[PDB]
Order: C-alpha cells, then structure tokens, then sequence
C-alpha cells in the first residue's frame, strides 16, 4: 500500500493475535509499544528523544503483524504517548519513503 | 543513542 | 528517490543559506531542527517527543530545500537531539510511504 503523510501513518498491527492502532515512524529505530503486560523474558532499557528518556522493557522475537505484513523482531514496552513501529520492523515488511 | 524521534504538536 | 529503512534516513538540507543534515521523519507533525539562527520574526512554542515537551521558536513560511526538493513552510529550532523533517514538509516535496 501508499500511505500519505498529511496525517499520521497509522495503522493496524497484530500483536498476540490482538489488534492495535501504531504509528510508522521512520524517525525511530525501535519499536515501542504502550504498556501492556507482554509475557515473556525481557531486559531494562532506556529509549531516548526529545525531551529526554523513557525507561522501556525489551522482549525479543515477539512476532508482529503489520497492516496484514508478518514481522518479529524485538519489541519495547514502556509508557510511550503512542505505538510505534520502528526501522527495525519496517525493514522486514519492505517500508520505504518516496519521492 | 537517542533513537526515537516521535514528534508531536501542541 | 526511494530509500530504505535498514539506516537512518538521512539526507542533506538548505535552509538560511546553510548546509545540514537531517532525518526524514514520519514520526514527526512538524519540522524541528537544532540551534540555529534564522531570520525574521519568532513565537515561542513547546512540543512534546517521547520524552516530554521542550520549548522551541516556530518560524513561519521559511524556505528549505531537503534532498533538492523545494519547500516553504513552519520551522520550529530547539533541543532536539537531531534535525528533523517532519510531515508538514514531507507533503510538500511529495513523500509517501509504500510497502
């Protein structure tokens, strides 16, 4: 698909079968999700931008749908505003910006 | 690194 | 051109005269790019990130060229960690997202 960029990108994504609302966000490495209590493994981790850091909980190998695109990888989780789904996914489900 | 440049108005 | 998201997309910008470089950030409702000088008039606004807000100066209708694509538009200058280009102008020179 085309998504345009005169509002924000979001989309649906699939976590543990479960739908979700996440923004593309090419000006994130990561993926970060709102809290959710997430089973699994995970590692502290602190994620930073403007206006400072966010302390983030990282599960790996968590698999991810994307706008009907499967993708896993790793995944934080951690009190961000919104969903985000960064480079680290966006590459496996072949996201690129044109003009 | 800072990493995650979500950006918002307001 | 169509850029990929295994690196940071980065690309080079005219603004004020001066070359910067700056990521093309989906992530982002407006452009905001790290201390500088810009001439005319300012107004003083915040922001928030996944950090929190910062306080930044909006200038209005500034030309920019990103990647030899010509904008006119918002630019707002403050404390982030990186040069930003965001949706406001991402329109503008006619960036889509596409997977």
């Amino acid at each position: 698909p085309q998504i345009t960029l005169w509002k924000r990108p979001l989309v649906t994504i699939r976590i543990g079968g479960q739908l979700k609302e996440a923004l593309l966000n090419t000006g994130a490495d990561d993926t970060v999700l709102e809290e959710m209590n997430l089973p699994g493994k995970w590692k502290p981790k602190m994620i930073g931008g403007i206006g400072g850091f966010i302390k983030v909980r990282q599960y790996d190998q968590i698999p991810i749908e994307i706008c009907g695109h499967k993708v896993i990888g790793t995944v934080l989780v951690g009190p961000t505003p919104v969903n985000i789904i960064g480079r680290n996914l966006l590459t496996q489900i072949g996201c690129t910006l044109n003009f | 690194r800072p990493g995650n440049f979500l950006q918002s108005r307001l």
